[PDB]
């Protein structure tokens, strides 16, 4: 039987979100001047003349 | 008819030695000017008379706006 009064039902959410898919949209990356690039050990790659 | 012309006389011996000199010397001005809104840094700037490219190398990925705001 529907029985009115032991059917309903609160569902409790949320007010407001804002979903946000890709993140690195809001980064924005440089890079030093290649003949100042530094590898793993701090002598820079192509140091050599 | 003589019409006063003091212009640049294309026809010298200096009309593409000295088109590649004011057309430089120009997108080298304007090139200045549009760095008060975006900061980018530019990497070629090669010029043949009037027709020049220059490529303009940013810091986040060109979206459709700034390719908008530059053409602006």
């Amino acid at each position: 039987q529907f029985d009115f009064r032991a059917s309903m039902h609160m569902l409790t959410s949320n007010l407001t979100f804002t979903v946000y898919s890709d993140l690195l949209a809001f980064v924005s990356a440089d890079t030093v001047e290649p003949i100042n690039a530094v590898a793993f050990d701090n002598m820079r790659i192509m140091n050599e003349l | 008819k003589k019409i006063q012309y003091g212009a640049v006389a294309s026809g010298e011996k200096q009309t593409k030695a000295a088109n590649s000199i004011a057309n430089l010397a120009l997108i080298k001005t304007v090139l200045s000017r549009i760095s008060n809104k975006y900061s980018f840094a530019t990497k070629i700037i090669r010029v043949d008379g009037d027709d020049n490219y220059a490529v303009l190398q940013f810091n986040t990925e060109v979206t459709k706006q700034m390719v908008q705001d530059v053409s602006n």
